[PDB]
């Protein structure tokens, strides 16, 4: 796994791989990193899937009940602040590893939280085994102050260089733009350049290729 | 880590580098360990970072409930609930705390609560992994009531030859300075401190 | 402690002709997550119109096939450079695996070449030495992904003649070297889809009476 | 382990379970019948921990009876071993899991057909012709499935045990001291207390 | 450490320590034997240089090498022990790894191997 | 020792044309030894289909555990339950079992009755969902099982050529693999009717 | 693995399977467990492939050169011994081979040695070794006469190693029958399990379980 | 069996159209404590090849006399000790696969991983790899430890294929390589400001440059970054 | 294990061995002879670790009767017995040592009287009116002990065994297939071919 | 132990604390860790007691016989022998090794042989259980060619403090003056030198 965060002028992005694994194998040719805690509240995930899943949509799951109760919008420091006791409560036996962004009355903001419970804030960050790939990148080309476009652009670069470096990351690149002022814009599969080339061959058997035993309807209707 | 608080004529002052590892990676190279419990509490984080920030936390909104009913708090009185949380809890914490605070009546203050939970006050105390060796430097140039430049020297001087030989700490060097006159945060970057 | 041994991944396969056979790998060597290389190749001609391959612990196999080179050579001066055949090859082989039977080579290997008959030959062993002579045979990292599939479609298993009521077995015509390297091909970019340790570029050496060929095809490098 | 067999026929189940009670070094019983009646027309054979083993059959025993008396009736065999493979499949979870095995083998009355369920202490269940728990199954499954018919007589099932027992006295490590044997069928279960020669 | 060939070929293609050898055979004592259709017996000749010896215990010239053969020579007695033992040693072995006591001519075999290696060691 | 590996077995599903196909072997060994050769892995609750391998009592339990659920869920809800949300149902039933979880490798396959489109999902033992547009594999033989799909699959095949596709998949994959086999049922599932086949394999 | 021999009245039957694995891995269906040592003497493979392969045709080797040497065919006991004492210089080592040595001498008639890697030598009229030797065991045991005519010893063991290839997971592929008698073995095919099953099931109405 | 006790870091490299690269840091560590700071972990052996080693110092001071000694052995009675029968990249590099592999096989590694750079007779650039395990591998660029994971994901950006060397020149290249080493200055605990780097060029040569220092660090952007996520001062 | 038995009575030795060789989980052979000839009026019995056990045996008879040929003499059971015990003495300390235990029966032609000799792997040598190895001893030492008299006949000894067998198939939980009895006395060594009814 | 050797403007000099333990014992509190293995070439060890006396008394053995057949050794000769047997007996020795020797033509030379093997030629080194301690203290006091004063002040602060923090150091301070004058061998107090 491959996830980062950027921030730029009027907001913050963040990007992930879509690679799973299970030892060797692709347990998950396209699965979707990015998980969303509120409409502008935006977190990917990388560890153990169903766990960053799973804390996810609990913590997601409160922000909307403290949002209704308080009538305000939800606040990227709530969502941090909720993910890391939880975290911290289990010891780090909860295996997820998430960077938390988004945009709130307060203004952009950009976190990592891991494991254990720990937390950090910067203006761009990686995590995943794909870590060191994107961060060399980061580290190589951000810069204060970039553009919206810039910003998609170096994300998903680094993303890029754990696709390519790290046999725990592939596939496509998925986006997620948070504005200050707008909507935020998830653009599932920004980037697929890892479409298989045509086989060689069809496989399609002559009916009639497989040895049948016996046969029978089954009954759906009650 | 390299961590220290020195006591100085004007109040205190808290230093300490800003790299966080996960083995040899630095996973944060800005990391900001000098953390507020209070307007003039702050503290010294080291040890693991999960352990020290929910440390941390839970110090702060004992203080800031305190002060709903007691008004402010001393240093005492806060270098006594992060000792209380590390020795209750012992054996599930890897936290090296130092308590620095300013007092009108008091002026600075420094507690140090090492891992096993006791506390110790001092006019000074250092450290993290990266104090270790800094205990003569530190021992043989420091001095009770320096002035607000000798103390921030001092900290400079002794965390860069911390940085410099420990692999645990790095990135710029941040200050918190604590006095009846409010707080400043300084920074400094490696293209100063390294050629000291 | 010290751990002697390694595993750099990559997978190879041999299928055999009526009048050729192939021996085909990936190019990519690996440590853990890391990519040492895209471009190594693994397949080698070892002389007599006989390719083989060590796959697993790369020094090992490095070793084994140096070695076994070194058995030709020597072969050639004390037999008048009389040919080595690939049924004597093997029985070599075995020995040399077998010589290191409590400190074994951790690899797989197989080598291809022509019977003396003409026919095409395919040979796979043991870590320890034991051999069989077959039709085809996948081995390294994605073994497991492709030999089933060559298990249906170059011994055409489980494969009826339809309407005959699954009482007739699908004959077993043989592949021409075209059809083959469709399979080769499309082995390697299923394998390549599901195992991570599987990429970057496909290497096959195709033997006949005339000699030892290669072609070369790219594998997605994700 | 002891043995437990279970066959079922045209019109009946048999069941056969080893008389050998051996303590480390010592056989300190060989008349010991490992199986409880759970109601008139179902029987249960049991294998495993010392104590799990009766503590368990019991239980279970006393629970059937109990729905027994409370709804007048007699749980089909496939209702009563579900119920047994239930209570395993929590012992597997539990602080001390039960470690048990058994063989249930019982004639339903509405059906009117015998059935034999083989479960073992995960709370694993399957329906079968024939099944053992422990090593025998590793000779008699074959056996069975060269010897074994469905339109058997009970007569017949008989001299198929008496193959599998003497295969099993033949190449089995332990003496396990013969075999009890008992018939399920629509009247009810019986000992057949000559098999140590029939 | 000692290793000169003593064994060697002279010019005419002979080597004399062997035949020196065959000289020490002439001068023993004598042994025959003659095999019948049922049988074979062994007899051997017994010296008179001095005769006042306890034949009880005096080794005899005729030994069993197992249960089903014998060996009796001419030579030098000493010697005769070392390939007498060795060959008993040997039919011990062959009864163990074959399952089976050693034939005339296997035995024979290895005796004669012995000496032959002893004119080329 | 691996509870993932005690019983042996196969599940795989695949999407065509206007229809889904799963399909599973019939082994239940323990260890080495073979013991029942008619352990279906595949079940069912209105028109959702879900496949289970892995640890037997687990297998048996969690369909127990979903009959018991979506019989509730339509008294309550007046409509059978859809695929998409068993798939959920499925998720959030075994992340509840997060730190001492079921063995299982579960899979979903079905038609929603309302969009008419095909759906198949998959499940590690603690809940992650793998929904694949083409197919889904588990069990013991995995591994053959993505080799064989990567290669056989092509998309949109009629019901009658993915029951062909399927089922070659199983077999071979199947017969590299010690603990899978011994029978197998294929399941072809159209919007208006369901087909139940039992093909012929090797019985070793 | 599966593999039997066993002595009758027509001089002896030896039947295998021809499978190989590597963990739950099936990693062939064709593996020959038979040597022929020679004209009249034949090896049995289970445990490790490469051992037993490695080590057998290292005593053919043996075999012959005693030949050579003694103008006489080796013994059934004493090759059997060679590769018992070879085995036993490696005791500890982690050899892994359960073996059978099955041939015909005028001096020995039919003759059947066990032998394993652990230093264990029997002669016998009866051995199932391997992984599925107790399935092999059940069926043989109980149809065993000293009286089977060639044709019903011949389908007893075929049979035999049949119910292995079914209830061992790690047995199957196909079975290779052999026949010794003094004028050496007679190979009897190799029938894959694959049509053998069903022809057997049909034909003799068993493996009533299973269906059809 | 042994264990690694004075180390040294990440060694990187590539080639570009007329030579190779290759640099390492001058930090000999010992656990966490930065110890030695002089430490040259590029060794030249003639004027074609420059050997790179990480890993355990006491053992890399070990192959340098292996080399030097190459050098000496070589000269014997070799009148073209400096013309045809100097000592090539690649033999250089053979040699010490050689003693790599033996060492792992006789269970007494030396703990190190190598990469040996340099211009063959012919004017090929050589570049390759080898562990203590004794396995080997070329590719257009190379690094051992920490760089593997950060410094190749930036060189493959350049050289991402063979047709790649031909259009890299000596100025992009070394401007690709004193980047990764800044970027492991910032994330590699165990990294040096100091470091050598070596050119080898089919044209002019070698050049060995001494003391070089990581400059041009964004560090400023740390004044902005002020507790761990609620804190405001 | 194995059973190994030994008793001297007044002018025999006589020795019973089980006959089962068991693997695992399979009774390989049911008619192995754990025994072998040392001299004519010498026999070993023996039980332990599957190789060493026949190949410590054999090397033994090899040296006892290299030592007879050269000798032309047969040693007396005690010289025998010493000369075991020294050899498995070397064993316990080498690399890999002999797992064997032995019981040594002989009639000492020149004494003229029997001599039973137990001597376990580590080289322990006892003199005894009667022994075992195993577990067998711990039913067989006991009821000797109350069965025994000095004197007894050949024919007593014999039902002095049967009784420690009966025992044994009683008791014991392994099922050894029988025993193999063998008599020493001053014409040689014989073996009573009807024990399994005697 | 606490050891260090410096180089200065008329030579070197070595110093060491003189304390041995066993655990929390000290076995010897006036133990001589300075050892003679020629005229003007002297070591300091640090480590295993009996392994480095061990080395150091073959190290002598090689270097009288050198002398006998080859004139005098250089420093660096010296220096090689005790690398040579640390690094081929570095999985059964446990020394931690600094070789110091006076030349006429180099002046003062230190190489400090660590506990793998290696060798490292510098202008001083510290070594020791103390050491640690001292980094930053002498990585900013030390300088070049000091004079035999400021030298014999810089190592006895040095190991003042040294001894001061570290348990396994401490009794008296031993140093050994090598120059073109000779051998001398110079004890401190602590009654002098902890009130430094």
């Amino acid at each position: 796994t491959t996830i980062v965060g950027v921030k730029f002028n009027n907001g913050v992005v963040i990007a992930a791989d879509t690679r799973s694994t299970q030892g060797p194998i692709v347990a998950d040719k396209n699965c979707a990193k990015l998980h969303r805690i509120s409409p502008k509240i935006w977190c990917a995930g990388a560890g153990t899937a169903a766990d960053t899943e799973a804390v996810t949509q609990l913590i997601g799951s409160n922000i909307e009940l403290h949002s209704l109760y308080t009538s305000r919008e939800p606040r990227v420091v709530s969502a941090l602040q909720m993910l890391k006791q939880h975290l911290f409560k289990y010891q780090g036996h909860i295996g997820a590893y998430l960077i938390v962004a988004g945009v709130d009355p307060t203004g952009s903001h950009l976190f990592s939280i891991h494991a254990h419970g720990s937390t950090d804030v910067g203006y761009y960050l990686s995590l995943g085994s794909g870590s060191l790939a994107a961060m060399a990148v980061l580290e190589s080309h951000w810069k204060q102050d970039l553009t919206k476009e810039e910003a998609i652009k170096l994300a998903s670069d680094a993303i890029q260089a754990g696709i390519w470096n790290d046999l725990g990351s592939g596939s496509n690149v998925d986006v997620c733009v948070m504005e200050i002022g707008k909507d935020a814009e998830y653009l599932r599969n920004y980037l697929t350049p890892n479409v298989r080339e045509e086989k060689q061959k069809s496989y399609k058997f002559p009916r009639g290729t497989t040895a049948v035993l016996k046969e029978s309807i089954v009954n759906i209707c009650d | 880590t390299s961590i220290m608080a020195v006591t100085f004529k004007d109040g205190v002052i808290l230093g300490a580098d800003s790299r966080t590892t996960t083995g040899a990676y630095i996973a944060n190279r800005v990391t900001d360990k000098l953390t507020r419990v209070h307007d003039k509490i702050w503290c010294c984080r080291s040890g693991s970072a999960a352990d020290t920030q929910a440390i941390a936390d839970i110090v702060q909104y004992h203080l800031e409930l305190y002060t709903s009913q007691y008004g402010t708090p001393s240093t005492e009185t806060a270098a006594s609930v992060f000792k209380e949380l590390c020795y209750e809890n012992k054996d599930n914490l890897t936290a090296g705390i130092i308590v620095a605070g300013y007092d009108d009546k008091n002026k600075g203050e420094v507690y140090t609560i090492p891992l096993g939970g006791s506390v110790h006050k001092l006019p000074y105390a250092i450290a993290g992994s990266g104090s270790t060796f800094i205990y003569g430097y530190c021992d043989k140039n420091f001095r009770e009531n320096m002035s607000k430049e000798e103390t921030v020297d001092f900290i400079k001087h002794s965390l860069s030859q911390a940085i410099k030989w420990d692999g645990s700490s790095g990135g710029v060097i941040r200050m918190v300075v604590l006095t009846a006159a409010g707080v400043e945060r300084l920074i400094f970057y490696p293209d100063e401190y390294e050629q000291l | 402690q010290f751990n002697p041994y390694g595993d750099n991944g990559g997978t190879i396969l041999g299928i055999a002709g009526e009048d050729f056979a192939v021996l085909a790998g990936d190019t990519r060597n690996i440590t853990d997550y890391s990519i040492n290389s895209r471009y190594e190749p693994k397949v080698f001609d070892c002389g007599d119109n006989i390719v083989m391959s060590a796959n697993g612990f790369a020094a090992d196999g490095d070793a084994l096939v140096k070695r076994f080179k070194n058995s030709v050579k020597w072969y050639h001066f004390d037999h008048n450079d009389k040919k080595l055949s690939i049924n004597s090859a093997a029985r070599n082989i075995q020995h040399l695996l077998y010589g290191k039977r409590f400190f074994p080579y951790y690899v797989h290997t197989i080598i291809a070449g022509l019977d003396e008959d003409g026919k095409g030959a395919v040979y796979s062993f043991d870590p320890v030495g034991s051999y069989e002579r077959e039709q085809c045979r996948a081995g390294g990292a994605a073994a497991s992904l492709i030999m089933p599939f060559l298990d249906n479609q170059v011994n055409f298993k489980n494969q009826y003649e339809p309407g005959t009521n699954g009482k007739v077995k699908k004959p077993l015509k043989y592949l021409s070297v075209e059809e083959v390297i469709k399979l080769v091909r499309d082995s390697f970019t299923s394998a390549t889809e599901r195992h991570i340790q599987v990429g970057d570029g496909l290497e096959i050496l195709i033997v006949t009476k005339d000699g030892v060929r290669k072609e070369f095809y790219e594998l997605k490098r994700d | 382990m002891d043995i437990i067999l279970g066959i079922r026929v045209q019109d009946s189940v048999i069941l056969a379970s080893s008389k050998a009670v051996t303590r480390g070094i010592s056989v300190l019983k060989d008349s010991d019948d490992k199986t409880r009646q759970l109601s008139p027309h179902t029987l249960m054979s049991f294998a495993g921990e010392a104590g799990d083993t009766v503590q368990f059959a019991e239980y279970i025993q006393a629970n059937i009876q109990l729905y027994s008396i409370r709804e007048d009736y007699e749980l089909s065999p496939q209702a009563v071993s579900s119920f047994v493979r239930q209570e395993l499949a929590k012992s597997i979870r539990s602080r001390r899991p039960y470690q048990v095995n058994v063989l249930i083998g019982g004639y339903d009355k509405k059906k009117n057909k015998p059935e034999l369920y083989q479960i073992d202490y995960l709370g694993t269940k399957v329906e079968l012709p024939y099944g053992a728990h422990g090593y025998s199954g590793f000779y008699t499954f074959s056996l069975l499935d060269h010897h074994y018919r469905p339109d058997m007589t009970t007569e017949e099932g008989l001299d198929l045990l008496k193959l599998c027992v003497q295969e099993l006295e033949k190449r089995m490590p332990m003496d396990f001291k013969g075999v009890i044997v008992k018939i399920v069928d629509k009247d009810g279960i019986r000992q057949v207390d000559d098999f140590q020669a029939q | 450490g000692y290793d000169r060939a003593l064994s060697i070929f002279s010019p005419d293609g002979h080597i004399f320590q062997v035949e020196y050898a065959l000289e020490a055979v002439k001068r023993g004592t004598c042994a025959v034997g003659v095999k019948g259709k049922n049988c074979v017996v062994l007899g051997c000749e017994r010296r008179s240089t001095l005769k006042l010896q306890d034949t009880r215990i005096t080794p005899s010239k005729v030994s069993k090498i197992d249960s089903h053969v014998v060996l009796s020579f001419s030579g030098l007695n000493a010697d005769s022990r070392i390939l007498i033992e060795k060959a008993r040693v040997e039919a011990q072995s062959h009864r163990l790894t074959l399952e089976d006591p050693v034939t005339v001519e296997y035995l024979t075999r290895y005796v004669a191997g012995v000496q032959q290696r002893y004119t080329q060691s | 020792s691996d509870p993932s590996s005690i019983n042996g077995g196969i599940v795989v599903a695949m999407t065509g044309k206007d229809c889904v196909a799963i399909a599973c072997d019939l082994r239940l060994g323990s260890q080495s030894l073979g013991v029942s050769n008619k352990f279906e892995k595949i079940f069912h609750y209105g028109h959702v289909f879900l496949g289970i391998t892995g640890l037997a009592t687990d297998v048996t339990t969690l369909n127990e555990m979903f009959r018991y659920k979506t019989n509730l869920y339509k008294l309550k809800e007046e409509r059978a339950i859809e695929p998409e949300t068993f798939t959920q149902l499925v998720s959030s039933s075994l992340y509840e079992r997060r730190f001492g979880p079921y063995f299982v490798g579960p899979v979903v396959a079905g038609i929603n009755s309302k969009s008419g489109k095909p759906f198949i999902a998959g499940f590690d033992l603690i809940g992650c969902i793998d929904e694949a547009k083409d197919f889904i594999v588990s069990g013991t033989a995995s591994d053959q099982l993505f080799g064989m799909c990567e290669s056989l699959y092509e998309p949109n095949l009629e019901p009658e050529d993915l029951f062909e596709t399927i089922s070659q998949a199983l077999l071979n994959a199947a017969d590299r693999d010690a603990l899978s086999g011994w029978g197998a049922v294929v399941y072809i599932i159209k919007k208006d009717e369901v087909v139940k086949r039992y093909l012929k394999m090797r019985q070793d | 693995t599966t593999t039997l021999a066993f002595r009758f009245q027509g001089g002896i039957i030896v039947a295998v399977d021809s499978r190989a694995t590597a963990g739950n891995w099936v990693a062939s269906q064709t593996v020959k467990k038979v040597i022929e040592i020679n004209p009249f003497l034949l090896g049995t493979m289970a445990g490790g492939a490469a051992d037993c392969q490695f080590w057998e045709t290292w005593l053919g080797s043996q075999c012959r050169l005693h030949e050579l040497r003694e103008k006489e065919r080796i013994s059934v006991a004493a090759a059997s011994k060679i590769l018992s004492n070879l085995v036993y210089q490696y005791k500890g080592a982690g050899l892994s081979m359960g073996t059978m040595i099955c041939g015909y001498t005028r001096k020995e008639g039919p003759t059947i040695y066990y032998v394993d890697s652990d230093g264990t030598r029997l002669k016998g009229d009866i051995f199932c070794v391997g992984s599925g030797q107790t399935f092999a065991y059940g069926v043989l045991d109980s149809n065993y006469k000293w009286d089977l005519s060639v044709e019903d010893a011949l389908y007893l063991g075929k049979r035999s190693i049949l119910a292995a290839a079914h209830r061992d997971a790690y047995s199957g592929g196909s079975v290779n029958l052999y026949h010794v008698t003094e004028d050496g073995w007679i190979y009897h095919g190799n029938h894959d399990v694959g049509e053998l099953f069903w022809k057997v099931k049909e034909e003799e109405g068993s493996f009533n379980n299973v269906i059809g | 069996t042994q264990q690694p006790i004075v180390t040294g870091t990440s060694v990187i490299s590539m080639k570009y159209d007329n030579g190779v690269i290759i640099a390492a840091d001058n930090l000999g560590s010992y656990g966490s404590l930065l110890r030695f700071n002089g430490v040259e972990r590029l060794i030249p052996v003639g004027d074609n090849t420059v050997v790179g080693i990480s890993g355990d110092i006491s053992d890399m001071q070990h192959i340098e006399r292996l080399l030097k000694d190459l050098v000496t052995e070589n000269a014997y009675d070799n009148p073209l000790a400096d013309a045809e029968e100097a000592l090539e990249p690649s033999y250089i590099f053979e040699y010490l696969a050689t003693v790599m592999y033996q060492r792992r096989s006789k269970m007494n590694p030396l703990w190190n991983a190598i990469i040996v750079a340099g211009v063959q007779s012919n004017g090929d650039q050589f570049l390759r790899y080898v562990n203590l395990l004794g396995v080997t591998y070329s590719s257009p660029t190379l690094a051992t430890g920490f760089g593997a994971h950060m410094a190749n994901p930036l060189l493959r950006k350049v050289v991402d294929r063979e047709s790649d060397i031909p259009k890299t020149t000596v100025q992009v290249a070394e401007e690709a390589i004193v980047n990764a080493m800044r970027v492991l200055y910032y994330r590699d605990a165990r990294s040096s400001r100091n470091f050598s780097l070596a050119i080898i060029d089919k044209n002019t040569g070698l050049t060995f440059k001494k003391n070089l220092q990581v400059e041009n660090m964004k560090w400023d952007f740390a004044k902005d970054i002020k507790g761990y996520g609620t804190q405001k001062i």
